[PDB]
């Protein structure tokens, strides 16, 4: 883990993972269920159904292997604090979707993933199921590279998919002066930089001077 | 072929939180960003 | 484009007054976007605004000339859905921009008789508030 | 009252395909 | 980057070893130097590289031309040593410290060091 | 050490204070150090606190340098310091949230008297000072008591209430 | 290099020591930025190419014991310095400027010996 500051609640707390974790995801190519509907409000029903199944996703974790490298990854958090503090996750606090859902680009369409399934936990000191993450397409969205939104074109009618790592992990922590106790973690995210310097961590430009000044015994001429 | 050369007796301080090397990999990425992906409405707030 | 069209009738105002985002509502009218689209079911971006309840893009919708009676596949009145998902500003908006009580479905549903048979009574009283007024 | 008046700039918007790519970054000579 | 720009980085090597030891090795390590968007347009761009590279060796190469070492890697100038630039021994410098440290140390005064190096220059013209 | 004051139920714009122009990483904290807001990147991230669902910013004015928090829907446990986090700044202020009311909300009469309620904070003594369209200046303390009240005394006073020579002004139903 | 040549011959002295230290369109156009910086360093390599027979290599300011003849300069020379500058004395000795060169070579010829 890598940080500003350990006991500051606003610096964000990046977490490297030693294996990764196989997430895959898959947009379905028409619809399954296709629901049938009689009472009143049948149209628009219907056009809700087929706006809202035109956009949903799902996106597969091996549940053993994450919960074995959260496993490692609370291990490694109790060093910096208390070994019999009881520390646990929690889902997003709240504000934009992008900061309270997870949010990447797949051929250009944009998945806005819900994680609170994924950050269940609590943990005690001292004591073959793939979990499913709804994902959605959302068009509205909060440019991270500028304050302001955005609206792009409509889905593609085929299937998209996309298998990936699972390489870094992102947090903050909620700072409680609570008996020092429960400490929870909640994901975070959204400012880029942070992305980039969990990469760019072990790296720094230098400038090389070549020419040396010393004193010595010689004389000269 | 890259070259890389290994040090010997050296103690560097390598403080990335402070890196400028990022201010660039940022402004990069939405250099790109902007050249590529180009939304059908764009709304930014503009303050006098 | 503004107005762009799939194969199914959607236009991105049906979109924008389905999340409930303003900016782009006001955004797409400023534009030239449709105020009245038909889709192939018969939903216009009002009926999309009434039925999640955003009184906002209503307004906006109900300002630039949407038709206040205008009728789906299924003859529902942007009133049906506001008063089926039980949003009361709505509908006090609908009749204050002059939608009719006695419109009927292809089943014969009024909004007064979608109001008793959802149990939804302070939408009944004002409707009816109106009714006698009209 | 400030004057912040949303700018809207409506654009055409073709489907590309998204793709990220490994790049390296190369220090300039002298460096 | 490749040649001049990589020798840049050539002498890089062995930079926290002994003071006594890189200045001897300086001569060996000296010694030791040796489709359509391809070529259009991308081999503009590392010949741009490339002859910043020489255009930086060459900057370098006369700045040191300056003072009388001219393609002398080592040379002995007779500009007398300041006690208070160093006020040290010429034995631990040489036996302890390296050179990073040693930069560190004299980055105040190598500014100056530089202009009177000029001026002893100027003056052995004059004269 | 500002200070500002509520009327409970109104917005408050707290704005913090930068000059790099760049739209730098924020928040607000309380003296429990509970998180309520945070810039990231150019997002809002709403802090885990019992001020979730109410609390709100201002998003255009980030670019410019300014920082607000409004918060709706104002209520009189909410009066707590709040600190600003632009840069290395610790730059702190006060919220006095308040309430000044009536017991007897239509049924009066014509020559009895008044009482008002005035929920103070806890950690505070403000002063109460009302006003009529009469001129009955009534000046005292946090509790007020008016031994008249008949037809000629109908009308909204304005009962303003001053702390740390900063007041507010308010409204009083009178029924007769 | 041609900059600031409004300064006059003794400041010149001075600030010479200062001075020491679409697709096709784009590339047809670096390529001939290209040829200037590359014959730029070219000629400075044949410059200093050629100063090295005169012992000054390397050596923005020299000095030689070169024979000097009075007509060549035909002038007292003590106000050449001051207000006059570069580019008219450059033009004052135009016509004498081979013989000199051909002065120096054989005079560094003997100094060899
Ligand atoms: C982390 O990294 C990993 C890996 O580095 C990332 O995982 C990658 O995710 C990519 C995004 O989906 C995915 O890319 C897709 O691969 C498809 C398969 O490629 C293979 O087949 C093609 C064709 O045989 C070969 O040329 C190729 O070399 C491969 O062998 C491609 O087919 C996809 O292209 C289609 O989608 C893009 C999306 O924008 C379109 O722009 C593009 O034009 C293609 O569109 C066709 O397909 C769609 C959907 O089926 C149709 O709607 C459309 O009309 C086109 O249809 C034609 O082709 C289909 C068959 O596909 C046919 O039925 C139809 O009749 C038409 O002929 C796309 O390029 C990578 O494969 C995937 N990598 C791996 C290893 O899995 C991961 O995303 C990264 N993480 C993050 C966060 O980014
Ligand atoms: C990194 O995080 C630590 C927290 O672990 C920061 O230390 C904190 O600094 C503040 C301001 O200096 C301290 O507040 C002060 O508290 C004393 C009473 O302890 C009070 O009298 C002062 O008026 C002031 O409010 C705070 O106590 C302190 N916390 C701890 C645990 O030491 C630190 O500033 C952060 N940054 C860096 C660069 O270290
Ligand atoms: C993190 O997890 C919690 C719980 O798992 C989520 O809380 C849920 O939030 C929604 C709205 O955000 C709540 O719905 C609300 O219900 C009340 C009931 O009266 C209604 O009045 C509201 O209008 C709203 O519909 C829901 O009850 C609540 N769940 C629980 C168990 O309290 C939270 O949203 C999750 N956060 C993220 C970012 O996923
Ligand atoms: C991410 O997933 C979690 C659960 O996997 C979601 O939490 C669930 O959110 C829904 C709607 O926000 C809650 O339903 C609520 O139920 C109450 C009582 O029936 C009702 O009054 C509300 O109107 C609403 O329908 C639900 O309780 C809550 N928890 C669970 C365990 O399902 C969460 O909302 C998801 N995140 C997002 C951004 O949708
Ligand atoms: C909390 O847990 C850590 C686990 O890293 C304990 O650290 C161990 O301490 C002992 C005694 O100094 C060492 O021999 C071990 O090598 C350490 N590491 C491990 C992995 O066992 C630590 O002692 C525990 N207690 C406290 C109070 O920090
Ligand atoms: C998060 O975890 C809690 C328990 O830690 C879950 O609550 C239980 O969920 C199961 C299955 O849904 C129910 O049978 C139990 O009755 C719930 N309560 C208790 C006290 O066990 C909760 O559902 C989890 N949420 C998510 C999104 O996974
Ligand atoms: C996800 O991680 C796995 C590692 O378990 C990656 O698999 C390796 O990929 C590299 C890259 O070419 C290969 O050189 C290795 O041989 C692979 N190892 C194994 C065991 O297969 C996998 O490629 C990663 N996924 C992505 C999309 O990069
Ligand atoms: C070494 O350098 C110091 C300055 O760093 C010189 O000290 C100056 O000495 C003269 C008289 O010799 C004084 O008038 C100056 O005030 C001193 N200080 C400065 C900053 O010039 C010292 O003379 C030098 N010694 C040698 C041998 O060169
Ligand atoms: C929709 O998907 C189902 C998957 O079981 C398939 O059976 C059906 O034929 C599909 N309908 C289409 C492609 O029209
Ligand atoms: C994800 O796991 C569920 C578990 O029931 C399974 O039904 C589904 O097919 C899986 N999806 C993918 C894409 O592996
Ligand atoms: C998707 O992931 C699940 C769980 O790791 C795995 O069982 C399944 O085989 C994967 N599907 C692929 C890689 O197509
Ligand atoms: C995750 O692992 C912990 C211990 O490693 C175990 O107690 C817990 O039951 C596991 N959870 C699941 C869902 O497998
Ligand atoms: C634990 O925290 C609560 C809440 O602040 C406090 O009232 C209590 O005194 C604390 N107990 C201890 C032992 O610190
Ligand atoms: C580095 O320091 C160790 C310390 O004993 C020494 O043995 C070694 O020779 C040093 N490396 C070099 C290259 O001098
Ligand atoms: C410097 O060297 C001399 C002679 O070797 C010695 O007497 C003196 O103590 C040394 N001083 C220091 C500071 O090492
Ligand atoms: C060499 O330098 C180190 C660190 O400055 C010092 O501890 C040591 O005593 C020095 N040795 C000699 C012989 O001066
Ligand atoms: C050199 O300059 C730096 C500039 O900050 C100063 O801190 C340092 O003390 C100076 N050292 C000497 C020896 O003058
Ligand atoms: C001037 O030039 C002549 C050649 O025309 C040469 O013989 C003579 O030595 C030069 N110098 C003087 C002082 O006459
Ligand atoms: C050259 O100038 C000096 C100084 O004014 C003067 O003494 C000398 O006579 C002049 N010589 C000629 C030939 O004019
Ligand atoms: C140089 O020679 C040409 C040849 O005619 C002559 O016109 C010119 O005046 C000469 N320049 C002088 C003497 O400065």
């Amino acid at each position: 883990i890598r940080s500003e500051n350990i006991t500051n609640n606003a610096k964000n707390i990046l977490v490297q993972f030693n294996t990764p974790v196989q997430i895959n995801c898959t947009r379905p190519n028409n619809n399954t269920r296709k629901s049938i509907r009689i009472g009143p409000g049948q149209a628009f029903y219907a056009t809700g159904d087929i706006i809202g199944d035109i956009r949903q996703a799902h996106c597969n974790v091996s549940k053993a292997t994450w919960n074995e490298t959260l496993g490692k990854v609370v291990k490694q958090l109790r060093k910096h604090f208390g070994n019999n503090t009881i520390i646990r996750f929690a889902n997003s606090s709240g504000g934009d979707l992008e900061v309270t859902t997870h949010s990447f680009n797949c051929g250009g369409e944009f998945f806005y993933c819900n994680t609170s399934g994924l950050f269940n936990s609590t943990w005690i000191s001292n004591t073959n199921d793939s979990i499913t993450l709804p994902c959605r397409i959302k068009q509205i969205i909060n440019m991270w590279q500028r304050i302001g939104q955005a609206m792009y074109a409509p889905p593609i009618q085929g299937v998209i998919r996309c298998v990936s790592n699972i390489t870094g992990l992102i947090l903050t922590r909620d700072g409680g002066s609570t008996n020092s106790t429960t400490e929870t973690f909640r994901p975070g995210g959204g400012d880029m930089r942070d992305n980039w310097r969990s990469e760019l961590y072990k790296y720094k430009v230098v400038k090389i001077e070549p020419l040396g000044v010393a004193p010595t015994r010689c004389k000269r001429r | 072929n890259p070259q890389e050369i290994h040090l010997e007796n050296v103690t560097e301080e390598f403080n990335m939180w402070k890196n400028n090397m990022v201010e660039q990999m940022h402004t990069d990425i939405i250099s790109l960003w902007d050249q590529s992906l180009k939304p059908c409405v764009k709304l930014t707030p503009l303050c006098v | 484009d503004v107005n762009a069209v799939d194969v199914h009738g959607i236009t991105p105002l049906h979109l924008a007054a389905y999340f409930g985002h303003l900016e782009i509502v006001e955004v797409l009218l400023k534009t030239g976007a449709d105020v009245n689209a038909r889709d192939n079911r018969g939903i216009t971006p009002l009926h999309l605004a009434a039925a999640m309840g955003h009184l906002e893009i209503v307004e906006v919708l109900l300002k630039a000339g949407a038709d206040v009676n205008a009728f789906d596949e299924a003859g529902d009145t942007p009133l049906h859905l506001a008063a089926l998902k039980g949003h009361l500003e709505i509908v006090e908006v609908l009749l204050k921009h002059g939608a009719d009580v006695n419109a009927q479905d292809k089943f014969g549903k009024t909004a007064f008789d979608i109001s008793i048979d959802n149990g939804n009574e302070d939408i009944a009283e004002v409707l009816q508030k109106a009714a006698k007024l009209n | 009252l400030i004057n912040c008046n949303t700018s809207a700039i409506t654009q055409a918007c073709p489907k590309v395909s998204f793709e990220p790519i490994p790049i390296h970054y190369c220090a300039p000579a002298g460096f | 980057a490749v040649g001049i720009g990589a020798v840049f980085l050539g002498f890089l090597g062995a930079a926290g070893s002994t003071m006594g030891a890189a200045s001897m090795t300086l001569t060996v390590q000296a010694r030791n130097l040796l489709h359509l968007l391809k070529l259009t347009v991308w081999g503009i761009k590392q010949l741009q590289a490339r002859v910043l590279a020489v255009e930086r060796y060459l900057r370098d190469q006369q700045l040191l031309g300056i003072w009388g070492c001219s393609g002398k890697l080592i040379c002995c100038t007779n500009v007398p040593w300041n006690s208070s630039w160093s006020n040290r021994n010429l034995s631990e410098i040489w036996d302890n410290m390296t050179w990073l440290q040693w930069d560190k140390e004299i980055s105040n005064y190598t500014q100056i060091i530089y202009g009177l190096l000029e001026e002893s220059q100027n003056q052995q013209e004059k004269n | 050490k500002k200070v500002v004051l509520g009327k409970k139920g109104d917005t408050v714009e707290l704005t913090c204070t930068a000059s790099q122009k760049k739209s730098i990483q924020f928040h607000w904290k309380n003296s429990n150090q509970i998180k309520i807001l945070g810039n990231q990147g150019s997002f809002l991230t709403k802090g885990p606190s019992k001020l979730n669902d109410r609390a709100d910013s201002r998003r255009s004015l980030w670019d410019q340098g300014n920082f607000p928090l409004i918060i709706k829907n104002l209520k009189i446990e909410d009066s707590d310091t709040y600190i600003c986090e632009v840069e290395d700044q610790k730059e702190e202020v006060q919220l006095l949230v308040f309430g000044l009311t009536a017991n007897s909300d239509t049924h009066l009469l014509q020559g009895q008297s008044l009482t008002l309620t005035l929920e103070s904070p806890p950690g505070s003594s403000p002063s109460v000072q009302c006003r009529s369209p009469r001129g009955k200046n009534i000046q005292g303390g946090k509790t007020l008591s008016v031994s008249q009240l008949e037809l000629q005394d109908s009308g909204t006073w304005t009962c303003t209430v001053l702390q740390n020579q900063k007041k507010v002004e308010f409204k009083i139903d009178i029924v007769v």
